[PDB]
């Protein structure tokens, strides 16, 4: 989706809504973090910070009961802000099935600037970073060399 | 002490990040925003004390030769 083999979405081909887009820009329309699926309760749905928490944290834990009350709420609350309700629930089946595997940005993003960090260095003056990379690993002559 | 240090902390970045002063008004009510509802939650749960240590001692360490890693969970 990324280099045009196949067309963006925001996020599915059928399921999909305008305002997902801000949210959904910079991975091309797929659903990755916690906190997209936190800021879609948010934009698509009306929800409060704090209620948007509650809804990633029963996804994670998946019980028979937890969903069916929140499916309500996500249903009507949608409708409430005139999106579609098939649409609004069957993004959060979409939202559901990713929210299993996603991760956790802020702890990637954190971390991910350090990484940028060491590359921009290796880029611009890469001697004494690469000297550095040996010194971590100083003691193991397979890593050395 | 804590809504201070970090109202003023705040604006440091502000003018770093954005030091052009037209921009940092227009871009900057999100932020103030975004920092009271913060606020707001830490102070009503009743931390202000573990914000300030952590702060301090975050400080300190850049201050003298401590350079800290990225994780803060």
């Amino acid at each position: 989706r990324k280099h045009g083999r196949e067309e963006i979405s925001y996020p599915d081909v059928q399921w999909q809504h305008e305002s997902l887009k801000p949210v959904l820009e910079p991975t091309y329309g797929i659903i990755l973090y916690q906190e997209q699926v936190m800021q879609i309760a948010q934009v698509l749905s009306g929800y409060t910070l704090g209620g948007a928490d509650m809804l990633r944290r029963a996804m994670g834990k998946k019980k028979p009961e937890e969903m069916a009350k929140q499916r309500s709420v996500f249903a009507e609350g949608a409708e409430k802000n005139g999106i579609n309700a098939e649409l609004a629930m069957k993004i959060f089946d979409l939202v559901e099935k990713f929210a299993g595997y996603g991760f956790n940005k802020s702890h990637s993003a954190a971390y991910a600037l350090v990484s940028y960090q060491t590359l921009w260095l290796k880029a611009h003056y890469p001697a004494e970073f690469m000297a550095a990379v040996m010194t971590a690993d100083m003691d193991n002559t397979e890593k050395v060399v | 002490y804590l809504v201070k240090r970090a109202k003023e902390g705040l604006e440091e970045r502000l003018a770093f990040l954005f030091p052009d002063e037209e921009e940092r008004l227009k871009r900057r009510p999100e932020y103030d925003e975004r920092l009271e509802t913060e606020l707001q939650v830490i102070n009503q749960m009743g931390f202000p004390g573990y914000f300030l240590i952590v702060m301090e001692f975050i400080q300190w360490s850049k201050d003298n030769g401590v350079p800290v890693g990225p994780g803060r969970g």
